[PDB]
């Protein structure tokens, strides 16, 4: 395709900084909700296991 | 009467002020959209200037509106998306934090799941807005002040919802997301501790609160009593000092005995508004993690006034004596 | 933690005290900040008072003025003395107030005393005066309120002593200043400046209240029409001022 | 032709070939990370 | 003793009444008539304290309590140790808080500036008097105002504030109390700009007004302006101490029952579906 | 339909495509947190109810 | 008929932005008007059915 | 000749005949979904 | 003519011929996510 | 008949706009009214039939 | 005779076509209006 | 008879707006009043009617 | 590969800060949560070892 | 040739190697703390 020209419109600097806090804050959240979970929540899943 | 400077009586309008500039470029970020709304121009400036929009001010802005949002959402489904009820129980619904039994564990989103991800955005969002009040006073080429004075602010803003809770081993013990669950939980924190009337900081908090209004009616009227001696001008009358200045210092000095410079002025206002939420961010820190009972640490250390007279209403009436019977 | 260092005295009680300690020390370090004026006290006769009070002077600090107007250290000989006070002690001793020995608002005491500020105009961050007609000011223009502009002014006694030919803003902060009055000649001979906190603007007329007609003729004017040094400015804000107790023996004497 | 914020097309070219080096990378972790994650607990 | 400056100001005249018999200065104290007045006044409240205090038997200053009188004694006038003290006290308190508002007239009268302070000061008499008289006015006893003690007056706060079963949903509270944490947020900013401005960076200019402008026109969007400040400032502060004389002037004599029953207006509307 | 390019000339492709941007994460976080509110399409309950 | 003149009224830039939020509220409380009634809550049908 | 946003009365039919292509898009896709679940569950 | 931004019709044109591709890829993705998710559990 | 010339007063602009806000609110404050009562609102009489 | 500086002939130009558009509206509103009566009278 | 001369005095940009105000809030205010009352409510009515 | 230019668009000074601080509020987080853990405790596990 | 930073295409290259340096060290101490701890007490 032709998707290379996004950053002619786009500024380089904004969006890997947007890109990269945007990243961190879904993994994060993300993560918390395995968390808050009972079947996925691998920090309980071992005490279960012992 | 003589004209009291609360109302501008003719409002100018000229070309927008778009903001000074240096080195460091701010007109980069700037919007460069101006409005002037003359309905705010007769207590204050009326042009509704351009806002710098950087990364904090930006990663602020669309992680409060995730807290926001995730809260408000949870809040609509709370009673089952029905618009009418979300509206009518607006001040009554709330993100309600996580039941006690997870202590500072993961709970379940229903259960407060969702209250910690909003929290995490909330505190995301609050430490993002602090680091541009800091990055703009850094850019400006001023003072951090600002951002000293809020990070006061944030101080009992993290004690009361990250800081508190961490220390307590609960996340339970965070504050609601609610208009009135926040209520609630303002009043219940005082009564699960005993009474936070007699906390010492909390009483302390109170003077500074006190204070600062006090101050801040005390400064306001001064300046314009003052303000016909272009007293509204303080910088320049720090620099220079006029009879602006020297009248509002003797007018304080021959009514209490001591007054203030134009510029100390301000440093005492910074330090009552400051020590607001420094003490109370102590108080609740000290409240549950060490007292967990303020009334009987006031009987402990012998300053809760006792009573001699009666408690019943028996001993100063009667049912029918006050039924009129 | 729930244990008492000794006795009573628990982590609660160790923050309170620590914040007596640190609270005494803002409280002196408050006072003396404001302390870089006005100091040493001195007494009526103009010599240095015995009793200086117990917070001491603080240490000079020393401010960055911008447009090239050098440095200033506050703790130090004020430049805003004034000299030739034309006034007289009416006791020997102190803590009585001082009587004018002339006009009070011709010599500039008492409300109408100014303060020899600096005698340059105010610069805003481009560094042109900050205070500058509307007739210079570019791109301004009346958007609320009434226009004082060709209005008569009222006097305290009723007096008509011309109409406001111009009035002056703060193109910096979009703010108007003052109102320049166009004397008549049987009052004035010239054009005076009232600031905009001492009049008030009504439908068909502008009111001041302090200074009668008689008054305004002896109103300090301004070296050049196009700005207003700080010297100016504090000549002429105390002058009106000044009338709300000078302008006739009624408002100096009791009210009851 | 048209660029709002300057860099030249070919400029844009290589970014984004370097792009897409760090997005099928990050990805490429991601897949075989998501795909442990079924085989030790499946989510469907 | 003086200032560098003061002996300008030190005028004759500006007195309301008394003229020059009192017009004289005190160390750096203005006495007037109602300087005077204020000295009559705070000393002999403040010496009935302190004989209220030691018939009570402690002079510790959190213990002491001088307490208003039953409310079956109403408005009248009861024992001066069955709280009549408490009533002596409150006229002194009034004779003394509007003999300082007036002294303040008079100061700022002889210096030729504005009434304002005076003027808000009077809210916070007016605050203090609807506390303790018009309050109790309208209730029918002296007995409603609050205690004269520094711990014992915060027993009748925290009392009253249950009389109405959770006193947070008072809508005037919440008014009077939004007032209090704005006026404190305006206070801390607003100090925080002009000592930003005067205090840069070691090495740097300090800055106009421009620069305090453009700021918060780069912070938030919006800057008020130096005299919008002050103005918002005063009215912020003076809303504060009315609202706060409206919250407890309803609470009793216009609302009787619980505070979170006054929502019920709210809550049941013709307009919500059942 | 074909000539729906015109958009552009309207619209400044750089503030739409930042306010698509965030609309569309937006929409697709809010969709999935209203899905997990539901008892029947809370895929992270239906994994633990069938074990 | 002739309604093209109102472009030469309203602002294509101004108004394309207000019906873009109009439209999407719109759709978005009558799709949460739906989900408020028991018979067009097409997520807690799909529990009842499957059950 | 009245124009009250700079557009000239030609080009606002070019513009306004596009709206209506997108207004018609817009609205087929409406009544096909309110055809749709009109059958699922009708609200008459 | 009628660019308030600045491009021309062949720059809008070839803005939109990228821009329709990238949106029908996300659309296609969508698709079968909906699909597969109707399968997984149908909400019809 | 005559009524054109209220464009000479009312600015053509201002008004489609208010007409516009005016219109839609009316719209929605008669949908919800119907709603409301208990005989016209369609969702409970939906839910009332086949049920 | 023009507050909004706008010509007697661009006035009757701009309501004719306002006044079409009234119309259209209102049709529909009849049309609307005449099926919830068939369905759901008020009367 | 000459009542035109009224247009003098009032500014017809000013007393229209004001006019059209008014009269929708009257007839607003008059429709809710009768919605008030038990033999006027036409809505209510339907269903007494409908049995 | 090629990332070597990332460097050419982010201000070293400026990344290090916000990568550095972030790290450690990262590690503080994690080693919390494993805190709060009865399973990954290890303080209050050596506890249980001793018995 | 593009930069946003003023730093010339050499500059940056051998800012990034001992960069790199930096994280392959960090993360290698990570890995054997992983691996450490997943023998002491493994979460899978
Ligand atoms: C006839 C009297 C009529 C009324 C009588 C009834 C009144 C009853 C209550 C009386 C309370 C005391 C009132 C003041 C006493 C008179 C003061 C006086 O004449 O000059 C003092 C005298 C100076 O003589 P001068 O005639 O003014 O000559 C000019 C000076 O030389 C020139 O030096 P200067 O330029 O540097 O300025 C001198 C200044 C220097 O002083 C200052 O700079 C003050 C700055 C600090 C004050 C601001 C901080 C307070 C704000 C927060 C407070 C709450 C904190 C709560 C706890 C927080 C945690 C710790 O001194 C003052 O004038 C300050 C007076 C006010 C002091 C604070 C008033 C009390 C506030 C705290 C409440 C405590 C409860 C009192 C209840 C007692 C009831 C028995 O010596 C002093 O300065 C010592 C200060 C006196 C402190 C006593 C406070 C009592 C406790
Ligand atoms: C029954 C009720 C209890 C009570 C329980 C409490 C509790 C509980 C607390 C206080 C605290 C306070 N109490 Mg108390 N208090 C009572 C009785 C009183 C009385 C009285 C006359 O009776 C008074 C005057 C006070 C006064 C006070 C203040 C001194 C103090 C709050 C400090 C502050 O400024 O907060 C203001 C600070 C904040 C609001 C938080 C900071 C906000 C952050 C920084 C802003 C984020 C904004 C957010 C993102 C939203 C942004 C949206 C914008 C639109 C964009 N209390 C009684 C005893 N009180 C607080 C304290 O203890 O302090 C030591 C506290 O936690
Ligand atoms: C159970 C307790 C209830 C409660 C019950 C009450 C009650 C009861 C009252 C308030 C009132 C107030 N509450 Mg509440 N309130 C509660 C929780 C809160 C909280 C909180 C964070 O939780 C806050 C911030 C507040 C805030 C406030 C303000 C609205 C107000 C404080 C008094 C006032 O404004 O000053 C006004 C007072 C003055 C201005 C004093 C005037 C001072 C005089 C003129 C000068 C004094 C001079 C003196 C002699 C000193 C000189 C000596 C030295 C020489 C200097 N409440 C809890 C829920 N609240 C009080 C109020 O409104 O009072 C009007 C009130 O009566
Ligand atoms: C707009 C409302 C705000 C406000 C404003 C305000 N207060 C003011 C002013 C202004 C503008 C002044 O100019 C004036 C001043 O000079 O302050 C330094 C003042 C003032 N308000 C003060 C304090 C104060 N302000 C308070 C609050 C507020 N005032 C509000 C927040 C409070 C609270 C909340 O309680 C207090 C305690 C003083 C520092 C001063 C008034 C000085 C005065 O009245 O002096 C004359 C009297 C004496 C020296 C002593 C009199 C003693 C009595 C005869 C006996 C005791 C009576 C009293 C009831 C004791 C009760 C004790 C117990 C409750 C513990
Ligand atoms: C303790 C002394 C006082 C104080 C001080 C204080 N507060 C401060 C400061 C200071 C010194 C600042 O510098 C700082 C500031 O910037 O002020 C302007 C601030 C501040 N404290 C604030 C308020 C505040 N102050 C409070 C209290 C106080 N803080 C006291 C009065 C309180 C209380 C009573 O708790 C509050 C709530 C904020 C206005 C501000 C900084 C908060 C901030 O901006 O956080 C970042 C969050 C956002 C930008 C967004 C928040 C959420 C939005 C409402 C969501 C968007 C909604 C919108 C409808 C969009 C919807 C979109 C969807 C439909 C898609
Ligand atoms: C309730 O909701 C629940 C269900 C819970 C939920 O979770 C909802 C989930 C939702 C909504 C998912 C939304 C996720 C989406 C949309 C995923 C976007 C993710 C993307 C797009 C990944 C980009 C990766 C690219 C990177 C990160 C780096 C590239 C790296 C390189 C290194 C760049 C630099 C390249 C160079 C060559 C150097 C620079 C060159 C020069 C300067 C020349
Ligand atoms: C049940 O009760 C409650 C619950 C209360 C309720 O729900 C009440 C509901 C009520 C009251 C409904 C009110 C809604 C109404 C009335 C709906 C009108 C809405 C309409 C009609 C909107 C169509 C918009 C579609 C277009 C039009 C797209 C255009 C798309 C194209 C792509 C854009 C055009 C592109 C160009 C022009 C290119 C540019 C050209 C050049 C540059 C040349
Ligand atoms: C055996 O079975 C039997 C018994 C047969 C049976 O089934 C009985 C069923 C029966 C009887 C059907 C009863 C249902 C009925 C009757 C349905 C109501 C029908 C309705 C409600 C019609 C909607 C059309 C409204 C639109 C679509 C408006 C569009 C509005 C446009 C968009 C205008 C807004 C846009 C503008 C631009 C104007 C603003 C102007 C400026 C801003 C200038
Ligand atoms: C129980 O009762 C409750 C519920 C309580 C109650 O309150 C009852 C409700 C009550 C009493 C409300 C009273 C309702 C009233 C009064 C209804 C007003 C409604 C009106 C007036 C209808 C306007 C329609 C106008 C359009 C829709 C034109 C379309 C315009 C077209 C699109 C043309 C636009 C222009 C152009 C295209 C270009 C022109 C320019 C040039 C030619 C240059
Ligand atoms: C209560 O409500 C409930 C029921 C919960 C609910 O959910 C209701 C939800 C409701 C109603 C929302 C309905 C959503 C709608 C309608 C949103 C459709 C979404 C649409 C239409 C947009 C998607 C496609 C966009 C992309 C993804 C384009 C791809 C862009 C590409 C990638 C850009 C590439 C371009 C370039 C590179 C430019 C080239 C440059 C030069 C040539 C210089
Ligand atoms: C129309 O749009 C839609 C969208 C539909 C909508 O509804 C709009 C939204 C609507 C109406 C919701 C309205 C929100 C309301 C009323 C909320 C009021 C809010 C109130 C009163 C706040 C109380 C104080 C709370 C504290 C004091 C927090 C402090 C805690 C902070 C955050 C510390 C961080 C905490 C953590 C736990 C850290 C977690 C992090 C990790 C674990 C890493
Ligand atoms: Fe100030």
């Amino acid at each position: 395709s032709k998707f290379y020209k996004i950053w002619l419109i786009f500024d380089p600097r904004r969006v890997f900084v947007a890109q990269g806090v945007f990243l961190f804050l879904l993994a994060a959240m993300i993560h918390l909700v395995l968390l808050s979970t009972e079947h996925f929540n691998w920090f309980e899943l071992a005490a279960a296991n012992a | 009467p003589e004209y009291q400077n609360i109302f501008t009586q003719v409002q100018v309008q000229g070309p927008a002020e778009l903001g000074v500039d240096n080195e460091n470029n701010l007109t980069e970020e700037r919007t460069t959209g101006t409005g002037f709304s003359q309905l705010i121009g007769w207590i204050g400036n009326a042009q509704l200037g351009p806002i710098y929009l950087g990364w904090f001010g930006i990663i602020s802005l669309v992680t409060g509106t995730l807290w926001f949002n995730i809260v408000g959402f949870n809040m609509l489904s709370q009673v089952g998306y029905s618009i009418p009820e979300f509206i009518r129980q607006l001040f009554w619904l709330a993100l309600e934090p996580p039941s006690p039994e997870y202590g500072l564990r993961m709970p379940p989103l229903d259960d407060g799941g969702w209250f910690i991800i909003a929290s995490f955005f909330l505190l995301v969002s609050v430490i993002s807005w602090w680091l541009r009040s800091y990055q703009l006073a850094e850019m400006h080429k001023m003072g951090k002040h600002v951002a000293w004075a809020f990070a006061a602010a944030i101080w009992l803003f993290l004690v009361l919802g990250l800081f508190r809770p961490i220390l307590m081993g609960s996340w339970s013990e965070a504050v609601p997301y609610g208009i009135f669950p926040h209520l609630d939980w303002t009043t219940a924190f005082s009564i699960r501790y005993g009474n936070l009337y007699y906390n010492p900081f909390h009483a302390l908090s109170i003077v500074f609160l006190y204070g600062s209004v006090l101050l801040f009616a005390m400064h306001g009227a001064t300046i314009l009593a003052v303000t016909r001696f272009g007293g509204d001008r303080e910088l320049e009358q720090i620099y220079d000092r006029g009879t602006a200045s020297e009248r509002a210092g003797l007018f304080w000095r021959w009514t209490m005995g001591f007054n203030a410079t134009m510029e100390g002025i301000h440093r005492w206002a910074w330090w009552f508004a400051v020590l607001t939420p420094i003490t109370g961010g102590i108080g609740i820190l000290l409240t549950g993690t060490v007292v967990d009972n303020w009334f009987l640490w006031a009987v402990e250390h012998n300053f809760a006034p006792d009573y001699t007279q009666d408690y019943g209403y028996e001993a100063y009436t009667t049912y029918d004596g006050f039924l009129g019977r | 933690m729930e244990e008492t260092f000794f006795g009573n005295f628990d982590l609660a009680s160790l923050s309170l005290w620590l914040f007596y300690g640190f609270f005494a020390l803002l409280i002196y370090y408050l006072q003396t900040e404001n302390m870089r004026e006005g100091y040493p006290l001195e007494d009526d006769d103009g010599n240095t008072a015995a009793n200086q009070g117990p917070f001491p002077l603080p240490k000079e600090k020393t401010f960055k003025l911008q447009h090239g107007r050098g440095e200033l250290t506050l703790p130090g000989e004020d430049v805003q003395r004034r000299d030739n006070l034309a006034l007289r002690k009416t006791a020997h001793g102190n803590g009585f107030p001082m009587e004018p020995t002339g006009d009070p608002m011709l010599d500039g005491v008492g409300p109408a005393s100014w303060s020899k500020r600096r005698d340059v105009p105010e610069l805003d961050a481009h560094g042109h005066p900050k205070i500058v007609p509307m007739s210079a000011a570019e791109g301004f223009g009346v958007s609320a309120g009434t226009d004082p502009r060709g209005l008569p002014v009222m006097a305290g006694d009723g007096e008509i002593v011309g109409l406001v030919s111009d009035m002056w803003i703060d193109e910096a902060e979009q703010l108007v200043r003052y109102l320049e009055i166009e004397l008549d000649p049987e009052w004035g001979d010239g054009k005076r400046l009232v600031q905009r906190e001492m009049v008030r603007i009504k439908s068909d007329r502008v009111k001041v209240r302090s200074i009668y007609g008689k008054h305004f003729k002896n109103v300090p004017k301004t070296k050049s029409p196009n700005q207003v040094t700080l010297l100016e400015e504090d000549k002429i804000m105390a002058y009106y001022a000044g009338g709300t107790l000078y302008a006739d023996e009624s408002r100096l004497e009791p009210q009851l | 032709d048209l660029s709002f914020t300057g860099l030249t097309d070919e400029q844009a070219q290589e970014l984004h070939s370097v792009y897409m080096s760090g997005l099928w990378l990050f990805s490429a972790v991601a897949v075989v990370a998501h795909l442990a994650t079924f085989i030790w607990r499946p989510w469907f | 003793a003086l200032l560098s400056f003061e002996r300008k100001y030190r005028v004759r005249g500006g007195t309301l009444i008394g003229g020059d018999l009192f017009d004289f200065w005190v160390g750096p104290f203005y006495v007037g008539f109602f300087g005077v007045t204020t000295a009559f006044f705070a000393l002999l409240g403040t010496i009935l304290i302190f004989w209220g205090a030691s018939q009570q038997g402690t002079f510790n200053p959190w213990l002491i309590n001088i307490a208003p009188p039953d409310l079956s004694y109403g408005l009248g006038m009861a024992p001066l140790m069955e709280g009549g003290l408490w009533q002596i006290i409150t006229i002194c308190a009034i004779g003394a808080f509007v003999s300082w508002a007036l002294r303040e007239v008079e100061i700022c009268r002889k210096l030729g500036m504005g009434y304002h302070v005076p003027f808000a000061f009077s809210v916070a008499i007016f605050a203090y008097v609807t506390l303790v008289v018009f309050r109790p006015l309208l209730m029918g006893a002296w007995g409603h105002g609050f205690p004269y003690g520094i711990w014992s007056h915060l027993d009748w706060v925290s009392n009253t504030g249950y009389a109405y079963l959770h006193f947070h949903y008072n809508p005037a509270h919440m008014i009077a109390v939004t007032f209090f944490f704005t006026t404190t947020l305006a206070l801390a900013l607003h100090g925080a700009l002009v000592l930003s401005a005067a205090n840069p960076p070691k090495g740097e200019e300090v800055k106009g007004p421009d620069n305090e402008d453009t700021f918060f026109r780069d912070f938030i969007g919006y800057s008020i302006g130096t005299l919008g400040i002050h103005r918002v400032g005063l009215l912020l502060a003076l809303n504060a101490g009315f609202w706060s004389a409206v919250c407890i002037i309803i609470s009793g004599p216009v609302w009787t029952k619980g505070w979170p029953e006054w929502w019920n207006w709210w809550l049941e509307m013709p307009i919500w579906p059942s």
